[PDB]
């Protein structure tokens, strides 16, 4: 399982304390959040650009 | 205490020029209970190649740190001066002869004399003078290789990089995509090895591994720049420390050309194979065992320790790659350390963001934290908005004070 | 405004000046050309001191920064004291000295900095996260802080170093022993660490719980899911502030457009 996960063949993780394999049936449409993060970063950069022009 | 892996006779006979002299000097400088043996072999075996000045330097350092048969050394010095003057006169005669072959042979003898004499300033002056005289690509190649060698001897890597870049960019971007692979042109492996040594010595391990892994055993039969054993050592250590799993797999284990280098030094091959197959107790134990030999090296020792830590850190990260909850006791056993030291190391790794995890010191379990993308996006946006409002309300006040032309006189 | 702030500072009555410090200044009365830059500098300095007295370190830092970034060509004692207190407040509220805005006078920023070297080295040793060295250096320049009357802020920096170390402990640990925490952040005692963490949770600066059965502290770094009407109201208030800011900007823009000198120069 470790070898297969390291090879990106198996999308999951291992509970060593419980002796489990939890698969990765997750990662829904969160591209909206990444888009919002990029918007926030661009907005911060534009803030520093506009505010510091002259005054 | 006992190790039959070192074939001293073959190792000594494999080297030519000043390389072995520097090698024995470097090992004997900081080796315990072996300096006397190295000095004995240096005094008894290597008497040629004009060993006079460094003998006096060794005498001076052993005397202050802890008559004579001067006729022979003076005669040899005067003979060298007379030979240099005769070669200069012959070079002037060749210049007056207006023959390209004559001047080329004169330059060849001058380069050979500079190689066997050790003088470098006049060599640099002659190279600067002759750089403007280029007619054929092959001669430029030989002179570039010679200047690369003298820059390596001078330990000046900027010139090495500049000449390498010039050589690569001269023939229409390295012959476009690439010609038929090396059949008998061993020059490309030599220049790649020189560039790898230069980049490794410049605290750039990743590029050194990238441009050193592209070597062929059939074309690495020049034991005057970098021996196959330490070439394999460098190509294994740098790749283990800097390459990720995918490119390490596709460039070391999958590479069949590097297999010969790996079997030449079985320790590095075993290290890489054990690291790749999630084995760290044996891998780190063998790394520690080989560290003593690695420190006695010349071109790797100052860069060994950091590399080692990098390797360990990589292992650490890999050990937690397939886990969302891991046992600290098993992790410590796999990394040959106590639970407290492992906890401290993982705390340091988490602090710098290399590992996204949290340590539970009650049950001694390393859990994996999952960043909530929604919550972190919301908090980052709110913080950005607050910063925007503060910046804008400061800018408005600045505009107000500049409109009033308010300033301190 | 400067005189009111000075009177509130000298009389130790900071509450009356609060409504006249919470609002953001836009445009300055000319006072027939008798409004000196000293009034501006001292008003912002006294507002910063009033806010530091009331533990409002964010607005105090804003006031100190506004006082510092006044254009100048000489050295002012108000500006230097504002620089020192700004460094201290940035070390208290944040873990580092906040970078000054780019639109500051390039000449006044080369002479004031060497004068306030003790505070800069205080920040330098603060960034090492070692309370012992911080205390040693505080004792080394105790005279400078006592003469400038910055004592009390230095002790606040000393306590904020411990608080920041405890907060950083949560960036790595889910659960930690009292003895381990005390040894890591150098409080020399599980009871002192427990009291520190209890006060930190009480003020809301940290999310943690204490289990006295095992003498353990567990950090629950899952405060909010951003899915409740309270966050809706918070975002509404932020949006209202931004909208009023934009309305003020548009009003200023229209005023500058209607000005007769404009367009003629363009």
């Amino acid at each position: 399982l470790v070898q297969c996960i390291l090879d990106n063949t198996i999308h999951g993780r291992i509970d060593q304390v419980n002796q489990l394999l939890e698969l990765d049936h997750q990662k829904r449409g969160g591209a909206r959040y990444t888009a919002l993060d990029k918007w926030t970063n661009q907005l911060n950069s534009l803030n520093q650009a506009v505010v510091s022009k002259l005054a | 205490v006992e190790n039959p892996s070192l074939d001293l006779e073959q190792y000594a006979a494999s080297y030519s020029g000043l390389m072995r002299i520097e090698r024995l000097q470097f090992i004997a400088d900081h080796c315990p209970t072996l300096r006397v043996e190295a000095l004995k072999m240096a005094l008894s075996f290597v008497q040629r190649t004009f060993n006079v000045d460094m003998y006096e330097e060794i005498h001076r350092k052993l005397s202050e740190a802890t008559a004579l048969d001067t006729a022979w050394v003076e005669a040899t010095r005067k003979k060298a001066l007379l030979k240099l003057e005769k070669l200069d006169t012959d070079l002037k005669n060749y210049k007056g002869n207006s023959i390209k072959e004559s001047i080329r042979r004169g330059h060849d003898d001058l380069g050979d004399h500079y190689l066997d004499c050790g003088d470098l300033s006049n060599a640099l002056k002659c190279y600067s003078r002759a750089r403007d005289y280029c007619t054929s690509a092959k001669h430029v190649i030989n002179m570039c290789l010679n200047v690369i060698k003298v820059s390596v001897y001078l330990q000046n890597w900027s010139h090495v990089l500049s000449y390498v870049s010039k050589a690569e960019s001269t023939p229409e971007i390295a012959e476009q995509r690439g010609e038929r692979d090396s059949q008998t042109q061993a020059i490309l492996t030599k220049l790649k090895c020189a560039a790898g040594l230069a980049e490794l010595a410049a605290r750039k391990y990743k590029q050194a591994a990238k441009c050193l892994l592209l070597a062929s055993f059939d074309h690495c039969d020049f034991p005057e720049l970098l021996s196959p054993s330490n070439v394999a050592i460098y190509g294994g250590l740098c790749a283990l420390a800097t390459f990720d799993r995918q490119e390490l797999q596709r460039n070391v284990i999958s590479s069949s050309s590097f297999k010969l280098f790996l079997e030449l030094e079985p320790q590095v091959r075993d290290i890489i194979f054990k690291f790749y197959e999630s084995k760290y107790a044996s891998c780190l134990k063998m790394l520690d065992e080989m560290k003593d030999n690695l420190l006695l090296d010349m071109y790797l020792a100052p860069h060994v320790r950091t590399l080692y830590t990098q390797i360990r850190n990589r292992a650490l990260i890999q050990y937690f790659s397939p886990y969302v909850s891991a046992d600290m006791h098993r992790m410590a056993a796999a990394f040959n350390t106590t639970v407290a030291a492992l906890e401290d190391e993982l705390t340091q790794l988490i602090l710098e963001g290399l590992i996204s995890a949290r340590v539970d010191s009650h049950s001694k379990i390393l859990y994996a934290r999952d960043v909530d993308q929604r919550s972190t996006t919301f908090e980052k946006s709110l913080l950005m908005g607050k910063e925007f409002q503060r910046r804008a309300k400061a800018m408005m006040l600045r505009a107000a004070v500049l409109r009033n032309q308010i300033h301190v006189k | 405004h400067a005189d009111l702030c000075q009177l509130c500072l000298l009389a130790k009555c900071f509450k009356p000046a609060l409504p006249y410090l919470d609002v953001d200044m836009m445009d300055i009365c000319k006072e027939n050309g008798a409004y000196d830059a000293k009034h501006f500098l001292c008003y912002y300095y006294y507002g910063g001191m009033i806010y530091t007295g009331l533990k409002n370190f964010e607005r105090a830092l804003y006031f100190y920064e506004q006082a510092i970034t006044t254009p100048a060509m000489a050295v002012s004692h108000i500006m230097l004291e504002s620089y020192k207190k700004y460094i201290l407040v940035s070390l208290i509220l944040l873990g580092k000295v906040q970078q000054l805005p780019k639109y500051t006078s390039q000449i006044v920023g080369r002479f004031i900095k060497p004068l306030s070297n003790a505070y800069h080295e205080l920040a330098q040793v603060y960034s090492t996260n070692n309370p012992s060295e911080l205390r040693n250096l505080v004792n080394k320049h105790s005279e400078t802080f006592t003469r400038d009357n910055n004592m009390g802020l230095v002790k606040q920096c000393l306590s904020s170093l411990y608080k920041k170390n405890i907060q950083r402990l949560t960036k790595t640990f889910l659960t930690l022993s009292l003895q381990d925490m005390a040894s890591r952040v150098q409080l020399s005692g599980p009871q002192e660490a427990e009291k520190y963490v209890l006060h930190m949770i009480e003020d809301g600066e940290i999310f943690a719980s204490i289990n006295q059965k095992d003498g353990m502290v567990s950090f629950h770094d899952n405060p909010e899911k951003y899915n409740n009407p309270a966050m809706l109201h918070n975002i509404d208030q932020e949006m209202l502030k931004c909208i009023e800011l934009d309305e003020r900007l548009k009003a200023m823009d229209q005023e500058i457009t209607v000005n007769p000198q404009f367009v003629q120069k363009s």
